[PDB]
DNA sequence: GCATGCATGCGCATGCATGCATAATGCATGCATGCGCATGCATGC
């Protein structure tokens, strides 16, 4: 943890993360539901079973 | 067999250990003292994490690692690191919690070639080079002892040692024997300290035809951040291929591109001197004659430049009233006057200064805007420099070539002491406390005695107005300053082929008691004498009407005061005392007067000369009157004859009369006066004349 | 009626056709923007 000042010169426009999300299967259209993604920049990989 | 295949097997390696941690115990200097006892005492006691060894001393001692060093050097490094580090733990045990590992770093090498030369057979090889830098990239966290999260239970695997030529692409994970995917561990992470750089060619170097050619290097842990932008460095490291990306493949022939990675670079008592300089009488004339060494005559714009380098100080009672301290500067001259050098010496000597020009194409701005940097290629607010100079000096030369924008800021800086920015969704105001000093030609290349300064400048009156101290430099015809200047000139250009004041302050000691005096000196007006500078007031408001022209204004007071205070910091007074209030009195004055006409300045000096003559010279003021004189007698005998002739001699009569009418009644010590000796005056007894 | 023959019957091994289980990484494309250039419009004097 850190403590640290400075002057702001650029600021992105406001987007949407997902924090939970659900996935469906191709054929028998079962779900998983739920699942916790993780904070900051971080990416999730889908399963393959 | 090469030398990196017989120092990889197991035996010479561990032998070579043994040699080396022999070595580091052993090793003592010219005069028998343990040289790495020292050197590893002074490191343990800043908790240091690097190592400095010799190749000389290396060599001496032990020559078969010093032979093996340039063409093996990543193992021998590694193995080298290895027995320092266990000589190291052997001396001191705390460093398991403090440091693992310990760098070496070989210092002193046999010279190696220029970056031209480098070529096929430097390829893995130990080398040193010398450049200049041009960028860097900042500190950046590289990985190193990598741990990873498998994705599909969450084991954690072990630790994986980063090294400097491939990725780490773990197998398999142990326990599911899944083949991925892995992501890294941030918590547990080890990470070290990496930068880039860019190396040049130094310009002097470089032989006529052909064109500067450069490189790239890396520096790790301990060399991040120890060379700046624009420096010149000599590196030692290794030229390096075996890295992935090297080759290029997508088109084009096989090319591999080099990389050098570096492992070194080479580029109490003074407070007590500094009172006792401030306890001599005459400190002041010091400094006054210390500035500008280079520059002969100018005296009074060197006094000047001593008040706007040590400065005054601010007063703001509570948050309504703010009056600033710094001495703004203007110089207005005819061409080859050196008005330039006197802006380079002030660069050279401050502390924090900024130089700018007005012509154009200037390596720093005079405006604020928002772009993305060429090099870095990065989004930055580029500030002028007005706004970089923080309780520094701007230097602004060719002040009339400015266009509007250059001016406009200058105005808002000088006036309201901030930069305003409202520029791709950014709106500022920074602070712009700084203290202007400015140079200037007049209008029509040559000053004019019969107009008033506003009129021989392109400058405005309200720009002129924010100045302090104004100076004007006329060029005009002296035959023994002409010959002096040209005999300084001349001396100059012969001194550096190839092949008043009884002594100025060292520029280091200068430096220190300027920064010693704008720390710890903080006058007080606490005796001041409202009822003399009241009446002067009054009689200069008067007599300027009396004139009709320029009348004074209360701002000059308020300089007279900062210059006051200028004097007061530079004889550490904390107390202001009627001497420097007589000494700012009369810079100020000199500073009116001198923007008047020729009439106006004429009568304004010859009734004001009770104030102007304070702590003058009268050999000086007599000197004044011979020169005139002579002028006066030399136009005359140019305008009738035609031409010079070969003597000059004027009556002692008129001399006399005219120091009588400056009340002066005796002229024999300016008979014996240097100054009489210097401008090559003869006084003659047996016809009571003075021959030039 | 007692001695003998014997067609029926049951449980565990191997051989062979079908059937079942597994399972991330590397390369390509369009959007954003710098840098050099020539035309052209507008503004002074
Ligand atoms: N008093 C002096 N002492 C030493 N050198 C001098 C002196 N006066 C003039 N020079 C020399 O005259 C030359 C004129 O160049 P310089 O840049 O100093 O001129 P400048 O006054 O800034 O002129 P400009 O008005 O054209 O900007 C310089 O090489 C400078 O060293
Ligand atoms: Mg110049
Ligand atoms: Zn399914
Ligand atoms: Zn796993």
């Amino acid at each position: 943890l850190v403590k640290i000042p400075g002057i702001i010169i650029a600021a992105s426009a406001v987007r949407a993360k997902a924090t939970r999300i659900s996935i469906q299967c191709r054929s028998c259209r079962n779900t998983l539901t739920n699942i916790a993604m993780r904070p900051g920049l971080e990416g999730y990989a889908l399963p393959r079973k | 067999h090469s030398v990196r295949e017989w120092v990889s097997m197991a035996g010479p390696r561990l032998e070579i250990h043994h040699r080396f941690k022999n070595f580091l115990r052993t090793h003592v200097d010219s005069h028998g003292h343990n040289v790495f006892k020292e050197r590893i005492s002074d490191m343990c006691k800043e908790n240091r994490e690097s190592l400095v060894v010799n190749y000389e001393d290396l060599a001496a001692r032990e020559h078969v690692l010093a032979y093996f060093l340039p063409e093996a050097p990543a193992e021998l490094l590694q193995i080298f690191d290895e027995a320092a580090l266990e000589v190291v733990l052997a001396m001191y045990p705390k460093y398991d919690r403090i440091t693992n590992h310990i760098h070496v770093r070989i210092s002193h090498l046999p010279l190696v070639e220029e970056l031209r030369s480098l070529r096929q057979l430097h390829l893995n090889q130990l080398i040193r080079t010398s450049g200049v830098v041009t960028s860097c990239t900042g500190v950046l966290p590289q990985l190193s002892m990598v741990k990873y999260n498998c994705n599909k239970c969450n084991f954690v695997l072990g630790p994986f040692c980063q090294s400097q030529n491939q990725e780490v692409k773990p197998g398999s994970c142990p326990e599911c024997q899944s083949a991925g995917p892995f992501e890294v561990n941030m918590e547990e992470t080890i990470y070290q300290n990496y930068q880039r750089i860019r190396i040049q060619e130094s310009p002097g170097k470089v032989a006529a035809g052909r064109l500067p050619r450069s490189k790239d290097a890396i520096l790790l842990a301990d060399l991040v951040d120890s060379c700046k932008p624009g420096d010149e460095i000599e590196l030692t490291g290794i030229y390096h291929n075996n890295y992935d990306g090297s080759l290029n493949t997508a088109n084009g022939f096989p090319v591999f591109a080099t990389v050098i990675l570096a492992n070194h670079v080479a580029k109490d008592e003074d407070v007590k001197m500094i009172t006792s300089l401030s306890k001599d009488q005459q400190i002041g004339e010091k400094i006054f004659a210390s500035i500008a060494p280079s520059i002969y005559g100018h005296e009074d714009i060197k006094r000047g430049l001593a008040l706007a380098l040590f400065g005054g100080e601010p007063k703001n009672p509570g948050g309504k009233h703010k009056v600033r301290g710094d001495i703004n500067v203007l110089l207005c001259g005819d061409p080859g006057t050196a008005k330039s050098q006197f802006l380079k010496y002030i660069e050279k000597v401050s502390s924090r200064a900024i130089f700018t020009t007005g012509q154009g194409a200037s390596a720093v701005g005079l405006t604020a805007y928002v772009q993305r940097h060429p090099v870095s290629r990065e989004w930055t607010l580029e500030a002028g420099a007005l706004v970089l100079a923080d309780r520094g000096v701007c230097l602004i030369d060719e002040f009339d070539k400015m266009n509007d924008q250059d001016r406009t800021s200058i105005h808002e800086a000088m006036e309201q002491q901030s930069i305003s920015i409202s520029k791709a969704g950014i709106v500022t105001s920074l602070q712009a406390r700084c203290t202007v000093i400015a140079a200037a030609n007049p209008i029509g290349g040559r000053y004019d005695p019969s107009l008033t300064f506003s009129e021989n400048v392109d400058l405005t009156e309200p720009i002129i107005s924010r100045f302090d101290i104004l100076c004007v430099v006329r060029d005009t015809v002296d035959p023994v300053q002409d010959e002096m200047l040209a005999r300084f000139v001349v001396g100059s250009h012969v001194r550096h082929h190839p092949s008043y004041g009884v002594e100025p302050l060292p520029q280091e000691v200068l430096k220190k008691y300027i920064i010693y005096a704008k720390e710890r000196v903080h006058p007080k007006l606490n005796q001041m004498d409202q009822d003399k500078v009241a009446k002067m007031y009054s009689d200069l408001r008067k007599e300027s009407m009396a004139t009709g022209s320029i009348p004074i204004t209360v701002r000059h007071i308020e300089s007279m005061i900062r210059m006051a205070e200028a004097h007061a910091r530079i004889h550490l007074r904390d107390y202001v005392i009627e001497d420097d209030v007589n000494m700012a009195i009369r810079v100020m004055l000199e500073s009116f007067i001198d923007t008047q006409k020729f009439s106006v300045m004429r009568s304004m000096r010859k009734t004001f000369a009770r104030y102007l003559s304070f702590r003058r010279d009268n050999n000086e003021l007599l000197l004044f009157i011979l020169k005139q004189l002579v002028a006066e007698q030399v136009t005359y005998q140019r305008n009738r004859f035609g031409a010079q002739q070969d003597t000059i001699e004027v009556p002692e009569k008129d001399l006399v009369d005219k120091a009588r009418q400056i009340n002066i009644h005796n002229l024999s010590a300016f008979y014996d006066s240097e100054l009489f000796r210097m401008n090559k005056f003869s006084h003659d007894l047996k016809r009571k004349m003075i021959l030039q």
